[PDB]
């Protein structure tokens, strides 16, 4: 079919990747704006999320869905930086456009990039730091704000940093050969609407949203030993023959009643609704029953109470029973009413100690970002502990890093430096990015930092203190501040992950030369 | 695209406002629509427009929702405040597509605007007390007004406040009012009513059982009420529910907020005259887009200015002056487009009717004001 | 962003002439409406021929027109300056940075600049080079940069003997007006010390013609001589021939032709005379022998009539013209080129017209600086360090015009066919550690110091370079917006 | 079909011209029918070339003659307030205000600020023929005219000025001025350090026959002046061109001033005697030609009245330019003013812009000599803050329906500091608090403030965002001032006063 080769092809790329750059960069940063989309169903998602938006961007271009499957291997991998990571990859492969139209072989660009990053790790041992970091009083907290980059969460972080701190705290377990870390993703979060950010309360359990059929029940459980059972089976009315079988049905469901009754279960947990013949049955054992159950949130439950769902009642012989070995265990049930519903709170389990979050927000559009918000701020504690190297945030990272591979040009020399002096104007878009979304000047605090950073290396002491070696840019008021004042920092391993995965990214699209469009069936 | 896709969003909402304008007041117009089906709908209530009417502009669907959260708490009169909306963004255009002035920094001002706003409902704060059933029967009679029920609301408003208050009571004093069950029985006199203190199904009084072909009748002593309304027509149950059923939340508005505003859309009168010498001690680079705020609060009595067939400009010279310098209780009649305050007007709103409004219309404006652009055909 | 696109468009105005510079440069080869077919290396004579669409290159075309004032020569390592600094500044103006920054930044940059060019510039003047050697030694490399590589070692040792007699403070470039003769050989013309002008005209007694006189005269006289009304009209010329006689002019210069009647009274007195002489040739004879042009017969005088060494008529090219020798007063030396390729008597047309101008300078100051496009390498060196210091963002702003002065190496490379890269890493070291003078040589093909390779050129040249390149990048950038009526 | 149709055309050239004004302002390339291309800022002269097709938006074009006649100067600053004066007031027609009150507003704030312009004038210091004074004047134009160099062209201005001067110290009550007084010439090449200051005018001609200097005749004089029988002719003309020369050449005239044409038979004679002549005098050549030297353009061809007659005390018909130029040179004192400015540049285009930005300096002392005085005004924006707070109170002190014109007529007036933001590329919301904190929340006790006494100079203070402009000198002419506000006020009256456009037999 349509067979088109040359310098055109990769010109295009460029020329799709610059198109769809554009989407990434009004978000990026605490100030950025979020943006519209239109599903043709006659709703609309409006989102900032890189994630969320490339998969629903229809891109025409081959090479442009590339940046695509690029956000979906950094969100198991990293979880978080989606418009701050991606976003290079516009001008990166913009500087390199240049070098393709000059005698600059494809290699020496490719090796140049390499050799760059595989340098820059010592580069970023100068800048990092351990986790206890400062004097404390503040620990996690100031790795909770690493999530107001790019998110508008940034205003409402106050009261929700001791909530993001205190849910992943009593989730420790055991795991990774004998390894402390926190579970996450196992998080409930549930929707609610009225009142204000600071009304947030935080659940250290599991928390259930579903309605009790009989209020007579005990629904409030004083004490220990509490028995919690599940069971996927669903137990209701169900298909003179007709009349026959509805009473043998009916004897088959209150046998297994009777089995879970003498198990001593004081909470039953059912998939769907059930009848009045089991209620009846849960009033006079004094057993509070359940109904509208999620099979996704009872996965949790089994790891968390210690209550293993159960497909079937059978065993190697025709028998049907119920094995205590199946019943959960946690300290109390307590149930209040949330946002116009009652639900479930189940705290202190035994084999495994979960946590949940109740949010408030204006609308149902505003709930879906403040979830995944917070959703995604879970990966930065998560992440940090594993490494616990970090460095600061404010974007001073960039323009420090650039200032070493000016030197570091010099000392490979022949053609690979050139490659590296684009490298370093390719970062800088990041800095002036941010200036454009605070309504600020790009080169002002460039150009300023830079400075600061220049006579960095050329202190041997480190002449007294620090007079211009300083982490951190305030892009609200556009003044250089320090990051003890400021309290921004982000992960090491999010800061590596960025290029090196981008690595192969822009490469990839370098690696293309001859673009070959066959015409569908 | 950019800040060209941010003109066509202000222009959505602005083309809706402009419908809503008229819908306002006792004397509120109609509006006709016409639909690719070929049926017509004529009504001067906001909510069924939205819902019927899709909208090819994706801001103003934004709208839709926003007007199922105002009518979920009173819905009467509360649809107008999509206007408010409308006009900050019309405000923006000196500044946002001209100026430059970046969101952020209108919405870090709209901030400082909800929060000012609140002091100045602080102040045209009118306390009562609500044990007086006289003070309390003319406070629902408002919103009557702009139905033929005024005459019948005799018989029918004293039932709806003597069901809440006995479903209410305290705890602070929130509770649920939802536990009430309003039977309707069609045909008859709207005149006759049922006057029953308990739950419809010790030393119990009497036990009868009364004669409807809709149902009988049961009476359960308790140690709670329910309300059997006879309606004077066959359709009409569907406009009583509106007075009294929907009429509830008058009721449930004074006890959160006992306080009292002026009512008609003379409340905003005093918050635009105020929030204006508000702006002149701030003194900064919001100072702009926060005084053009005030701007836009003068846009909604317009609207009775606009009913009552005046000229808004040389009307509010003198309206706009009563309430910066005379007083603030100072009001605008709908009716004539008359200055008659709202003291011998003799209807009064809870505060919590313009907290409600501008609360969710503040919130509402900085959400539009979040998007850059809209893009379509995803396929999703 | 208007400016942008404008830019674009004028890009490719030099990226033609991108091959052209450094003296293995090309040429760009014009045909007019005429088949007028012009092969010249200068980018005057190309900017005049080239069709223009935005009025922006006609910016360019001023600056080179008025680069014969300023410099003369060296317009392809000029104008090619201007659309530079307009190329690198494209991210810049896509930013929040105005032009006014741009154009202020420059200023201080071109300030700085010309401090450190009158710096690498030193008058040692004393026992070193004196006449005859600038002007040879030195001046081998420096008259031409460009064309004429094969020839260049023939005008060393002929066209430095002619400017050599041009004295200072005079500079008259009247009388170095050359000719066009075909046929002949470039090495072997011949050095004329007066006027000497085309007959343009061909005469029944052209072989028969005096050869040479011992002491002649020239007269200028504009009476046009043309034939009872033949008698009338024969006996008004024959008395206007009479009085020409009296004041004994062997040599008469008629602006209009001549009949068969003053030919014949001319010729068997053995009195020279030419017709159709030009106005231009009139004004040359003023300034060389010193006579006068007589409208009529009625003011004429003897001491009107002019005289000079002596006459020789000279046969070269198979056609004769007239050879004027030994003038009162000859400021300069008159030179006939040769050849019977037509484009090449135009390509050293120009050559030796560029190369007046560095004489010209030279006598005024006598200073040579470190040539082959190392000038803007130690200049752009020193404002990468200074820059740093200076007004905040001019730091970014200069160093993108010290960028923008890279382009003079890589344009020597590419038509040498050396790599852009690697001259860049030898001069760096070369300019910093290697103090200044070490500059590049094409014909050893390495890095090598311009003191020991005698190659020099005028620093006067990248004086008004930068302001010839001034007012032209700042009209780019203070026009926001371009109107064309219909 | 009006309004909305010409407001469109408005922000188009409003924006054209905002982009003129300020030292950072731009310029603008404009190519007629012919292909001629002109660069320059002047708003009278963009529009003057260009070519409109509305007829609505040509009340603005043919504002700028009022402007031009009166001063001459600020044409920029009209057609900016006078096109942001119809932008701020499309709020008002959108809401529904009729024209009679916006014409009233308008003209009510006309009057009230006349009378703050008598109240804020300050440095008065009446002094005519300081060379400092000169400096004063021409050294604001920088915003308006071409900005590249004040420092030379400062200089010649300055000399010329004084070198022309009545003097006449005192009171000399001194009528008739001079606008031709000023006289410059482009020359392509060059840069303007080799520009000077002759004490005579020049003008662009070249010698052929002597080229002779005849200045060291101590005293010299100069006249000015407004088939045989096939012979008879020819030898007639030939005794009587020849007796009218020799009657010349024996009076000992050195150079004559011939206005009409000349034979070849009149320049053969000329070259004999040794008499120069003037090859074809323009119009504006002659009339200076006979002014200056003081002689009469006798018709006659024969011998002119010797007892009239020019006198040249020091002339050189050598090079100046490169080239032999023969000049009317002169010296002060015996001989009367109009001297010139040589210019020396490579742009031709940048020379037309110095010759705009001299001849506007001439107006500066029109100014100063026509009324009591040109007074001053603060520069560089400085003056319309100074309105802001007074327009703002007069509306308070007024109530009525005018309250909403004087409101955007007092901020019609945020587009001055704006043009220095956006000519700069600077950010005008960072410089607008610095400009409020001059006058704070009032004026402080003490007499002209930070307000009166500084003002607005971007360098590198836009941090800062003040400057003293008495140190810099930098002010605005007050007979400008008064008429700017007049043309920006009758020419947005016109607009508003449009109703439809009437084609008769077209």
């Amino acid at each position: 079919g349509e067979k088109i080769s040359g310098d055109d092809i990769r010109n295009q790329n460029v020329l799709a990747t610059m198109a769809v750059a554009n989407v990434v960069k009004s978000s990026l940063g605490p100030v950025g704006l979020d943006k519209m989309l239109v599903d043709d169903i006659g709703d609309f998602t409006v989102t900032n999320d890189g994630a969320t938006i490339l998969s629903l961007l229809d891109v025409q271009h081959p090479a442009g869905k590339i940046l695509v499957e690029l956000a979906q291997q950094q969100d198991r991998e990293i979880g978080d930086g989606t418009t701050s990571v991606v976003i290079i990859a516009s001008e990166l492969l913009k500087r390199a456009n240049e070098l393709v139209k000059n005698k600059i072989h494809p290699t020496t660009i490719i090796t140049g990039f390499r050799v760059a990053l595989r340098e820059a790790i010592r580069f970023i041992n100068e800048v990092l730091s351990t986790s206890v970091d400062t004097l404390g009083k503040e620990t996690l907290i100031n790795i909770a704000k690493t999530s107001m980059s790019s998110k508008i969460i940034g205003a409402d972080s106050d009261f929700f940093s001791n909530m993001v701190v205190d849910a992943l705290l009593a989730v420790k377990t055991q795991n990774s050969k004998g390894e402390i870390k926190y579970p996450v993703k196992a998080v409930n979060v549930l929707k609610a609407h009225g009142k204000s950010a600071t009304e947030s309360l935080l659940v250290p359990g599991y928390a259930l949203n579903c309605t009790v059929a009989s209020q007579a029940m005990p629904k409030r459980i004083a004490g220990g030993n509490v028995k919690i059972a599940c069971l996927d089976l669903n137990l209701q009315k169900a298909r003179e023959q007709l009349e026959q079988i509805r009473k043998r049905e009916a004897g088959i469901v209150l046998e297994r009643v009777k089995k879970i009754i003498d198990a001593g279960a004081q909470v039953v947990l059912t998939t769907k609704g059930i009848d009045d013949l089991c209620l009846k049955e849960f009033v006079e054992a004094k057993i509070m029953g359940v109904r509208r159950c999620k099979k996704e949130d009872l996965r949790r439950i089994a790891r968390a109470t210690g209550a293993t769902l159960v497909s079937s009642m059978s065993n190697l012989e025709g028998e049907e029973t119920f094995e205590s070995s199946y019943l959960g265990l946690c300290d109390e049930v307590v149930q209040a009413k949330f946002s116009d519903d009652e639900c479930i709170l189940i705290k202190g389990t035994s084999k495994h100690s979960s946590s949940s979050i109740i949010l408030r927000g204006a609308n149902d559009y505003s709930l879906d970002e403040m979830e995944r918000s917070l959703h995604d701020s879970l990966s930065v504690v998560k992440r940090t502990l594993e490494s616990g190297n970090v460095v600061p945030g404010g974007g001073c990272v960039e323009a420090a890093l650039n200032i070493y591979l000016d030197n570091f040009a010099t000392t490979v020399g022949s053609r690979e430096q050139l490659a590296i002096a684009e490298f370093a104007a390719a970062l800088l878009i990041i800095p002036k990015t941010l200036a454009v979304n605070a309504a600020k000047d790009s080169s002002e605090l460039v150009a300023k930092l830079r400075s600061y950073h220049a006579a960095s290396q050329m202190a041997k002491p480190e002449v007294k203190r620090r007079s211009y070696r300083n982490y951190g840019l305030d892009l609200i008021r556009g003044k250089i501040v320090d990051e003890i004042h400021a309290g921004v920092l982000e992960p090491t391993i999010s800061k590596v992950k960025s290029l090196k995965s981008a690595l192969e990214a822009c490469v990839a699209i370098l690696r293309i030369d001859t673009m070959i469009t066959v015409d569908p069936e | 695209t950019g800040r060209q896709a941010q003109i066509s969003n202000i222009t959505a909402a602005k083309a809706v406002a402009d419908v809503i304008r008229t819908c306002l007041g006792p004397k509120a117009m109609l509006k006709m629509l016409l639909d690719p089906m070929g049926g017509l709908v004529l009504t001067n209530d906001g909510h069924a427009i939205l819902r019927e009417i899709d909208v090819a502009h994706p801001a103003a669907k934004s709208m839709l929702e926003l007007s199922r959260t105002q009518d979920e708490e009173v819905g009467d009169g509360t649809t107008t405040v999509i206007i408010l909306a409308g006009e900050i963004l019309a405000q923006c255009a000196p500044y946002l597509i001209e100026k430059n002035i970046h969101p952020v920094i209108i919405i870090q001002a709209l901030k400082k605007a909800l929060t000012d706003a609140l002091e100045v409902i602080k102040q045209v704060s009118k306390p009562v007390d609500v044990e007086n059933d006289a003070a309390m029967k003319k406070l629902i009679q408002a919103s009557i007004g702009t139905k033929y029920v005024i005459h019948w609301s005799e018989k029918m408003c004293e039932l709806a406040l003597d069901a809440v208050k006995t479903v209410r009571k305290d705890l602070f004093e929130i509770d649920i009012k939802r536990y009430v069950r309003v039977e309707k029985i069609p045909g008859g006199d709207v005149l006759d009513s049922r006057v029953l203190k308990g739950v419809l199904l010790t030393n119990c009084g009497l036990f009868k059982v009364e004669m409807i072909g809709d149902e009988y009748f049961s009476f359960l002593d308790n140690c709670a009420c329910t309300i059997m309304l006879r309606g004077g027509s066959k359709d009409i149950l569907n406009e009583i529910d509106r007075n009294l059923q929907d009429a509830m939340a008058v009721a449930r508005n004074v006890m959160l907020s006992p306080s009292l505003s002026p009512g008609g859309g003379a409340t905003e009168m005093a918050v635009s005259v105020k929030l204006a010498e508000k702006a002149k001690q701030l003194e900064g680079i919001q100072q702009w887009p926060y005084q053009a705020v005030a701007d836009a609060m003068e846009c909604i009595p317009r609207t009775l200015i606009q009913n009552a067939g005046g000229d808004p400009i040389r009307l509010l010279s003198q309206l706009r002056a009563k309430h910066a310098q005379g007083n603030f209780t100072t009001g605008i009649d709908g009716d004539k487009g008359k200055i008659v305050d709202m003291v011998s007007y003799g209807i009064w709103e809870p505060e919590v009717i313009k907290q409600q409004s501008v609360k969710t219309a503040i919130e509402s404006a900085c959400l539009l004001l979040r998007v850059d652009d809209i893009v379509s055909g995803v396929r999703k | 962003g208007q400016i942008i696109s404008n830019i674009n468009a004028c890009v490719a105005v030099q990226e033609a002439l991108k091959p052209t510079l450094g003296p293995l440069g090309s040429d760009i080869l014009i045909v007019t409406s005429n088949q007028k077919t012009t092969i010249s290396n200068d980018g005057a004579t190309i900017l005049k021929l080239l069709d223009v669409v935005h009025p922006a290159a006609k910016t360019l075309v001023d600056i080179s027109r008025a680069q014969d004032a300023e410099v003369g020569d060296g317009t392809t390592s000029v104008t090619i300056l201007a659309g530079e600094l307009m190329k690198e500044a494209k991210p810049f103006l896509e930013e929040g940075i105005s032009s006014h920054l741009i154009m202020k930044g420059y200023r201080k940059a071109v300030s700085l600049a010309v401090e450190k060019i009158n710096e690498l510039a030193v008058d040692i003047t004393s026992e070193k080079s004196s006449g005859r050697e600038l002007l040879e030694r030195c001046a081998r490399t420096a008259m031409s940069s460009k064309l004429i590589h094969n020839n260049a070692d023939f005008f060393v040792k002929m066209c430095v003997d002619a400017v050599l007699s041009l004295d200072r403070n005079d500079l008259d470039d009247k009388l170095i007006g050359i000719k066009k003769i075909p046929g002949g050989a470039m090495e072997e013309s011949l050095f004329i010390n007066g006027v000497a002008f085309k007959k343009t005209f061909s005469y029944a007694g052209f072989e028969q013609q005096p050869k040479k006189f011992n002491n002649p005269k020239i007269l200028s006289l504009n009476v046009e001589l043309e034939l009872a009304i033949v008698d009338a009209e024969w006996q008004l010329i024959f008395e206007k021939l009479r009085q020409v006689e009296e004041t004994g002019a062997n040599i008469v210069l008629s602006k209009l032709p001549i009949g068969d009647l003053a030919t014949q009274f001319f010729a068997d007195r053995n009195i020279f005379c030419a017709g159709r002489v030009s106005a231009d040739d009139m004004n040359r004879v003023i300034q060389a022998v010193g006579g006068s042009i007589q409208s009529t017969t009625s003011d004429i005088k003897p001491e009107h009539l002019g005289t000079c060494a002596l006459f020789e008529e000279m046969q070269i090219g198979s056609e004769r013209y007239n050879l004027f020798q030994g003038c009162p007063q000859a400021k300069t030396c008159t030179l006939l080129l040769r050849g019977g390729a037509e484009q090449v008597i135009a390509e050293v047309e120009r050559s030796l017209h560029d190369a007046i101008m560095i004489v010209k300078r030279a006598l005024q100051n006598k200073l040579i600086v470190a040539g082959g496009g190392a000038t803007e390498m130690e200049v752009s060196k020193c404002l990468r360090d200074y820059s740093k210091t200076i007004a905040g963002k001019q730091q970014m702003i200069i160093n993108a015009f010290a960028k923008a002065l890279e382009v003079i190496p890589r344009q020597l490379c590419e038509n040498a066919g050396f790599d852009a890269i690697e001259i860049l890493n030898k001069l760096r070291l070369a300019h910093s550690k290697g103090e200044k003078w070490y500059g590049v040589v094409f014909e050893t093909e390495n890095i090598g110091d311009n003191f020991a390779k005698f190659v020099w050129e005028p620093a006067l040249v990248k004086i008004n370079a930068l302001n010839s390149a001034t007012e032209a990048t700042n009209l780019i950038l203070s026009v926001d917006e371009t109107i064309t009526n219909k | 079909g009006q309004i909305i149709k010409s407001i469109a055309a408005i922000r188009e050239l409003h924006q054209m011209c905002l982009t003129s004004m300020g030292p950072c302002g731009r310029n603008k390339i404009i190519v007629n029918h012919l292909g001629k291309i002109i660069i320059t800022n002047d708003a009278a002269t963009m529009l003057r070339e260009l070519d409109i097709v509305h007829p609505a938006v040509k009340v603005l074009v043919m504002a700028t003659e009022q402007q031009k006649i009166d001063m001459g100067d600020g044409t920029n600053l009209v057609m900016i307030l006078a096109g942001e004066l119809l932008n701020v007031s499309e709020k008002l027609i959108s809401m529904g205000l009729s024209a009679v009150e916006i014409i009233q507003g308008y003209n009510m704030a006309r009057k009230f600020t006349l009378k703050e312009l008598d109240e804020m004038v300050v440095g008065e210091i009446t002094d005519k023929n300081d060379k400092n004074e000169l400096l004063k004047m021409i050294k604001p134009v920088i915003s308006s005219k071409k900005y590249g160099s004040e420092d030379i062209l400062s200089e010649l201005v300055s000399e010329a000025v004084s070198h022309v001067l009545p003097v006449a110290q005192q009171a000399g009550e001194i009528p008739y001025f001079n606008v031709d007084s000023i006289r410059v010439v482009k020359i392509m090449g060059g840069s303007l350090s080799n520009s000077t200051v002759i004490k005579g005018m020049v003008f662009n001609r070249e010698p052929e026959g002597h080229v002779k200097s005849l200045s060291e005749d101590k005293k010299h004089k100069v006249a000015v002046f407004t088939a045989q029988e096939m012979l008879d002719f020819s030898k007639g003309e030939e005794k009587q061109i020849d007796a009218m020369m020799k009657e010349i050449a024996d009076m000992g005239v050195e150079c004559i001033v011939a206005g009409a044409g000349v034979g070849e038979l009149a320049l053969h004679y000329l070259n004999r005697y040794g008499i120069l002549v003037l090859k074809v005098p323009s119009k504006f050549e002659l009339r200076r030609l006979c002014r200056v030297c003081g002689a009469t353009p006798l018709p006659r061809l024969g011998a002119p009245t010797p007892e009239e007659l020019g006198l040249v005390e020091t002339v050189k018909t050598m090079e100046i330019g490169g080239d032999r130029v023969t000049v009317f040179k002169q010296e002060q004192g015996e001989i009367s003013r109009t001297s010139t400015i040589i210019l020396r540049g490579a742009t031709q285009n940048n020379l037309d812009d110095i010759e705009r930005a001299i001849d506007d300096g001439v107006a500066a002392v029109k100014g100063l000599m026509k009324p009591s005085g040109g007074k001053l005004l603060p520069g560089a924006g400085a003056t319309e803050i100074e309105l802001i707070s007074r327009i703002t109170k007069y509306g308070e002190r007024t109530p009525g329906l005018l309250q909403l014109a004087i409101k955007q007529f007092a901020v019609a007036f945020e587009v001055v500091p704006r043009t220095l933001a956006e000519t700069a590329g600077l950010d005008v919301n960072e410089v607008l608090p610095n400009l409020y904190a001059a006058h704070n929340v009032t004026e402080p006790g003490a007499v002209k403030t930070d307000h009166l006494y500084k003002g607005v100079d971007i360098d590198g203070e836009s941090d800062e965002g003040v400057k003293d402009i008495r140190e810099e000198n930098i002010y605005d002419m007050l007979a400008t001032k008064k008429f700017a506000i007049n043309v920006a006020t009758e020419a947005a009256t016109t607009v508003l006063s449009i109703d439809q456009i009437i084609m008769a037999k077209k």
